[PDB]
């Protein structure tokens, strides 16, 4: 099969370059590392208000300042 | 100040672009075309007194009956002639077109454009040079230089 | 539906938007969200012929939230009272009804 | 709102109006589609955005994609009628009488 | 100000309307721009842009190829406006005067409620959200790639089929 | 009301010039003048005779491809939710889709024009 | 049950295939004249076109 | 105070469009070996000025074949549409803010063809017939594919709004990523003008002249009054979609000395292309944009949907 | 020469550069100074709005600081 694939590389480039980018983009997502990286950037931005929610005495892991260290964390972000 | 002077102004300002924006048309009958050719390649261009050839009538300013006019295309040259809009020019070119020229005693020739539509300006040769056909673009220009149709408009 | 295909396979094919309340793209409440949630949860195993006249107080609710047509003949009849005091001299529209007023932020 | 769809509804009855009487020509009824759904995608997004219904925006969409198919079989459709009888018209349309 | 939608609105039925009389499809393509045009309008009046230049963006490119077929085959030698024929014009006056009949005979029996003719403007918004992101609207139409994404399969099934029943039905 | 002026600004402007172009030039008006050109001799038919296109299974799947693009131009806004999986099968399957219906337009020749 | 109004009816054709008067062409004539610039002077093409 | 800033926004395109008349002849001229107008003035400079005069006094006409209603109609659109597209043109700050602002394009630009097509249909004669019977396909050739190329152009930028592409270059032209796409926005965008080598609608050999055949002075140069200032647009976004001049926000003044460069620079290069290749065959137009352009195009659409997801690179929204 | 074509390029160039210059000078004189504030998005319309009715003249152009 490589005459076929170079004999269409030499006569019709356009549709070789085509398949190619079009198999290229189907599996780059797969390979990638940076893929999952892509759902939690648009988790970050905050487009509606955090609502807060009350404190029963059972409510320890979420954090009570905004500034404080027992919370989601974009720390990440920053060096992405 | 008198308002005679000022109608000259207008005049003269009318004419002017009438002057350096004549278009012609893409109308070469025969054997004088070649030397029309002549006339827009480099060394005598064309686009100098900004003369464009335009092909639709509609959008061309002077005629140049350059070739012989023969019976077969004398109601299509008459018809030409009546599509583009005044104020139009006709730049008869060549003996052919001036008067018969060489086929002026031929059964199928019309003796001279002048008979089919009325010519301006008439450039003698056969061919004329590419400088004879300019210096007749020319006269043709220096032609609307002096209409005074604005002038006149003021004395009716 | 008549063939309860999506139910049987569970799966919601078109079913979570049929209607405002319907958890819009981000967390928008469509207009009207509470009058219709509460519409909704009235007509519920209760069925068509028994929510067209129990749950008839909330569905006028809905009705008048989305179609406001209460809110209009309301307001309708406020203004054309409005014009009649002032075709007879009647009344002088207060200062923060004409144009000038001590605005808040 | 309420002054808009009026009009927008009798848009609608003028287009269908139009779609049954027919006229001479078959061309003249595909366009009149063409105004029935422009009055229906219309209602729809002026009581999308009306009700603030971000979840039923893609709805108005969808009738444009099939609307335009219509017109689309409509379109080819009418080539076969022209190469039959190269005139369009629309009695010429009789041939099933029996 | 307050009759700006009002305006486009009547408009649109006129411009309707004219497309109902069915003119040659020349001119009725040029009608339905006219309305398709006006459509896009009130559309961004109501607070709505994505949406607004999509019904001017497809019906656009779909009057090229109807310009295309009836140049090709709905012809006449005399092609037919709304002026040839006086009945046309009869009933295209008509239709303008029967309107502004129905508008104005519906506002003295019902004084509100389906047409407010004394009360306009005042009732086309309903309480946008004043302090808000993501209410742009557009952002609806992009949910058919997430959790409406059967509207998305199915219409784009038709475009798919629809090649292959163009195809046939001109071979 | 800042993009209103703007085009009827224009809509003026472009008037007021056509609207001199009729009335400033001296005009002398014949039948011989004002008929169809039809390159010097007269038309032998009226140029509204039926005018048949080569071109038509073109122009049809130009209105499905149209209209494909309008599924299309919400991509910049679908790409902000927070999935990013389904989007991006239900964009690939959609561009794969129109290729597909286009590979086969181009086999059966109809991209190419009816001789 | 035959009357006045449905004399002029005929059966369909057993294949359903009518033979419909065959339509004279009418190709478009477009007079290419002199006057064009790609006649390379005076030449009248009156040449029928399909499009 | 808005009226004014009109007046900076059409007075000098439609001046820089008339000298864009004289450029033509003369760059033209210079590649054909030939001086183009300098006889009208110092260098030609008036030479706009004359062409204008005289075509707006020389007798437009009424043919009796034709539609008056659409024959006066299509040049009107033809200058609105054209010169009120300049107007969400970003140098930096566009005269108004569009949140859709190149849909804005599309649907006008798209809008211009129908100048053509009742220009054509309106002026009753054979040849206008044909010049608007190839718009249609000019227009179904390269429509599909110039929609789809700016999609995928704006896809790493977020937004629609032509402002957003400003601070999308910050760094770096959008040319270098997307070049396969900068190529087929030249040339579908050469497709729109009707500039050559895709020169069909107003062809001057198959047709005398094409839609315009029965357009006399008057309303004939309300078509280049539109059909030019139509170039420096197409110019003037690509120059902002793809070579993305210095912002610098305190020096607004930079961005638009550094965009004229570009401009003028492509302006310059559709009057260079029309004086190098020979024309295509409308049908050749329609095969180049939909076997070779449209396979790739769509095929690259793919490439930069998935650009974002497997390089975390999705731009934001506002 | 080819140098002739300069005169038809300069003064064009400068054609092409008013409507850019224009539009960012004419903005700074009518808003008093600052860029034309850009509403994209409801909130900041709302913000706009805010300021035009915080201050007592009734443009959104003028800024009050802290003297409140
Ligand atoms: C517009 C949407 C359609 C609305 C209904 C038509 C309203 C006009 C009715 C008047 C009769 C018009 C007619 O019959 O056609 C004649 C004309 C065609 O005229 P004509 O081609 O037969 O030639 C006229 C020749 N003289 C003038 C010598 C008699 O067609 C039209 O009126 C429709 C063209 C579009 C009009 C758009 C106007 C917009 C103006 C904005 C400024
Ligand atoms: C910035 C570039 C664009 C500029 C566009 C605006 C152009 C403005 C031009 C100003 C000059 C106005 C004079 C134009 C004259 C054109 C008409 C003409 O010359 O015909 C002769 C006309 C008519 O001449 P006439 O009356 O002798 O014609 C006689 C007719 N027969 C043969 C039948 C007897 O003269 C005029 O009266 C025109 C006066 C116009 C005055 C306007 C001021
Ligand atoms: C209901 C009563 C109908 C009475 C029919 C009167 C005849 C008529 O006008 O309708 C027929 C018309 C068909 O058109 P056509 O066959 O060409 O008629 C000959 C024209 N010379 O039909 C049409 O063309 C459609 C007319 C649409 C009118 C819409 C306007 C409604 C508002 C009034
Ligand atoms: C001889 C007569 C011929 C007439 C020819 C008419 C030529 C029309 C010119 C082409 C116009 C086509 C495009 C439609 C206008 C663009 C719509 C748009 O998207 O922007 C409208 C703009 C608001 O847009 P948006 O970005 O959503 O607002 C964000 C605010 N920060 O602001 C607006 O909403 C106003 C838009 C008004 C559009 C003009 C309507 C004129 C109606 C005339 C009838
Ligand atoms: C890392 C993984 C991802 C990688 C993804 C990228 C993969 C590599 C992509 C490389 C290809 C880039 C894009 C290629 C676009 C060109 C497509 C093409 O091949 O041209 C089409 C056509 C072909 O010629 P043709 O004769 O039709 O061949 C078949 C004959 N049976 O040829 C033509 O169209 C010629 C006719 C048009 C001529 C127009 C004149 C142009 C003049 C030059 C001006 C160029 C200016 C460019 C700069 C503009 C700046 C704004
Ligand atoms: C808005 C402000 C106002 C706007 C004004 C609009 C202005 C118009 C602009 C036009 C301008 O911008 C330029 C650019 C280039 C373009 C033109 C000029 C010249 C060139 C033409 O295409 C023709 C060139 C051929 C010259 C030879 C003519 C004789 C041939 C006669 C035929 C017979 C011959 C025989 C016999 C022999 C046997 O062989 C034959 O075949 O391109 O117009
Ligand atoms: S005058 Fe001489 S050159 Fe001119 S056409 Fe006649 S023979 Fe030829």
């Amino acid at each position: 099969i490589s005459a076929f694939l170079k004999n269409a590389w030499a006569k019709e480039p356009v549709l070789v370059v085509s398949f190619s980018v079009w198999g290229l983009a189907i599996i780059m997502p797969m390979i990638s590392p940076y893929t999952k990286y892509a759902s939690m950037i648009n988790k970050a931005t905050p487009y509606n208000y955090p609502v807060p929610v009350r404190d029963d005495g059972n409510m320890p892991d979420v954090p009570s300042h905004p500034q404080d260290p027992l919370g989601p964390s974009l720390d990440w972000l920053k060096n992405l | 100040s008198r308002a005679e002077y000022v109608v000259t102004k207008l005049d003269d300002l009318i004419n002017w672009a009438r002057r350096s924006s004549l278009w012609p048309m893409t109308f070469g009958l025969a054997c004088c075309a070649v030397e029309m050719m002549h006339m827009a390649a480099p060394r005598y261009d064309m686009d100098r007194f900004g003369v464009v050839f335009r092909a639709s009538p509609r959008q061309a300013d002077v005629m140049i009956v350059a070739g012989t006019l023969t019976n077969k295309m004398a109601p299509a040259l008459r018809k030409v002639y009546d599509q583009m809009p005044e104020p139009r020019y006709v730049v008869s070119m060549g003996s052919c077109a001036n008067g018969g020229g060489y086929y002026h005693y031929s059964y199928s020739v019309v003796r001279g454009c002048d008979r089919i539509v009325p010519v301006d300006i008439y450039v003698p040769g056969c061919p004329p040079t590419a400088e004879a056909l300019l210096y007749g673009i020319l006269q043709l220009q220096r032609k609307i230089k002096r209409e005074q149709k604005l002038k006149i408009w003021y004395r009716r | 539906p008549f063939l309860d295909i999506q139910k049987k396979l569970g799966i919601s094919l078109d079913r979570h938007f049929m209607f405002l309340s319907a958890e819009q793209p981000y967390k928008n409440a469509a207009r009207c969200h509470a009058f219709e949630k509460e519409w909704i949860e009235c007509a519920h195993g209760i069925g068509g012929t028994r929510a067209k006249k129990e749950c008839k107080i909330e569905f006028d609710d809905f009705e008048e939230c989305l179609l406001r047509y209460k809110t209009m003949r309301r307001m309708h009849d406020i203004k054309k009272q409005r014009e009649k005091l002032m075709k007879e001299g009647k009344y002088t529209p207060p200062p923060h009804h004409s144009g000038r007023e001590e605005p808040r932020p | 709102m309420p002054s808009t769809f009026f009009n927008l509804t009798m848009a609608f009855s003028l287009s269908l109006l139009g779609t049954l009487m027919f006229r001479s020509h078959l061309m003249s009824t595909l366009l009149c589609l063409e105004g029935m759904v422009l009055s229906l995608f219309i209602m729809t997004s002026v009581t999308s955005l009306n009700s603030n219904s971000m979840s039923s925006m893609p709805i108005p969409i969808t009738i444009l994609v099939f609307a335009a198919c219509e017109a689309a079989v409509g379109l080819a459709l009418l080539v076969k009628v022209s190469n039959t009888y190269g005139t369009d018209y629309v009695q010429n349309l009789n041939l099933l009488q029996c | 100000m307050n009759n700006y939608i009002f305006v486009l609105s009547s408009l649109f039925l006129v411009g309707c309307l004219g497309l109902a009389l069915k003119p040659s499809p020349i001119y009725g393509g040029l009608g339905l721009i006219v309305s398709g045009f006006v459509g896009c309008l009130m559309v961004l009046g109501f607070g709505g842009s994505f949406l607004g230049l999509m019904v001017f963006l497809i019906y656009l490119g779909g009057m090229l190829v109807v310009f295309g077929y009836t140049t090709a085959m709905a012809t006449e030698e005399y092609p037919e406006t709304w002026g040839s024929n006086w009945l046309i014009l009869g009933f295209l006056v008509l239709g303008v005067i029967m309107e502004v009949f129905l508008i104005c005979v519906l506002n003295y029996y019902d004084e509100v409620g389906v047409i407010n003719l004394d009360g306009l403007g005042d009732w086309l918004m309903y309480e946008v959200d004043d302090v808000g992101v993501m209410l742009e609207g557009g952002i609806g139409v992009a949910a058919m790639y997430s959790c409406a994404t059967w509207m998305m399969v199915v219409a784009g099934w038709s475009l798919f089929a629809g090649i292959f029943i163009i195809i046939e039905i001109t071979r | 009301m800042n993009l209103y002026t703007v085009i009827f600004i224009n809509i003026l402007l472009s008037l007021t010039l056509i609207l001199v172009a009729f009335w400033l030039p001296q005009m002398n008006l014949y039948s011989e003048k004002a008929n169809p050109y039809e390159c010097g001799f007269d038309p032998t038919s009226s140029a509204r005779l039926p005018f048949s296109m080569k071109f038509f299974l073109v122009a049809i799947t130009f209105l499905l491809f149209d209209l494909e693009i309008a599924l299309l131009l919400p991509l910049p806004w679908a790409i902000q939710t927070i999935k990013t999986s389904t989007m991006m099968i239900m964009a690939f399957i959609l561009v794969t889709i129109l290729s597909l219906g286009l590979a086969y337009e181009w086999t059966q020749k109809g991209l190419e024009w009816t001789e | 049950y035959p009357s006045k109004e449905t004399a002029h009816w005929k059966p369909p054709p057993w294949n359903d295939v009518d033979i419909l008067k065959e339509k004279a062409v009418t190709n478009m004539t477009l007079n290419f004249g002199p006057q064009h610039p790609a006649a390379h002077g005076v030449l009248r093409l009156v040449l029928e076109l399909s499009g | 105070m808005f009226f004014i800033n009109i007046l900076t926004l059409l007075v000098p395109i439609l001046i820089a469009m008339a000298f864009l008349t004289l450029v033509e002849r003369k760059i033209l001229g210079y590649m054909q070996l030939r001086k183009g107008p300098n006889i009208v003035g110092p260098y030609g400079i008036l030479q706009p000025f004359a062409d204008a005069m005289k075509l707006f006094m020389k007798e437009p006409m009424r043919p009796l074949t034709t539609s008056m209603s659409l024959f006066i109609i299509a040049p009107t659109l033809s200058l609105t549409l054209a010169l009120s597209l300049w107007v969400p043109l970003p140098m930096p700050h566009p005269l108004i803010n569009l949140n859709l602002g190149i849909l804005f394009i599309l649907a006008t630009s798209s809008l211009s063809v129908y100048s053509i097509l009742w220009s054509g249909w309106a002026s009753n004669s054979k040849y206008s017939l044909f010049g608007a019977l190839r718009a249609v396909a000019q227009t179904i050739s390269y429509e599909v594919t110039m929609a789809i190329i700016l999609l995928s152009v704006l896809l790493m930028n977020g937004s629609y709004s032509l402002q957003t592409l400003i601070t999308t270059q910050e760094h770096m032209w959008l040319l270098l990523p997307a070049w396969p796409m900068a190529m087929m926005w030249f040339i579908s965008t050469l497709a729109e003008t009707n500039r050559a080598p895709f020169d069909l609608t107003e062809g001057e050999s198959e047709l005398v002249s094409g839609f315009n055949v029965e357009y006399a002075a008057g309303p004939f140069a309300l078509f280049f009054m539109a059909e030019y200032t139509n170039i420096i647009l197409m110019n003037a976004l690509t120059t902002i979609i793809f070579l993305g001049p210095l912002y610098y926000i305190n020096l607004p003044e930079l961005y638009s000395t550094n965009f004229m460069m570009e401009a003028l620079l492509l302006s310059s290069t559709f009057l260079w292309i029309r004086a190098s290749y020979p024309r295509f065959r409308y049908d050749q137009l329609m095969h180049l944009l939909w076997k070779n352009f449209l396979p790739l195009t769509l095929a690259l659409c793919m490439w930069h949907i998935s650009l974002p997801i497997f390089t975390a690179g999705v731009p934001p929204y506002m | 020469m080819w140098f002739e074509i300069l005169p038809g390029l300069a003064i064009m160039g400068v054609c092409l550069v008013i409507p850019g210059v224009s539009t960012a000078y004419i903005h700074k004189f009518t808003n008093g100074g600052k860029e034309k504030r850009v509403a994209r998005v409801q909130y900041q319309w709302y913000l706009m709005e805010r300021d035009r009715r915080i201050s007592g003249v009734n443009r959104y152009y003028v800024s009050k600081g802290l003297e409140n």
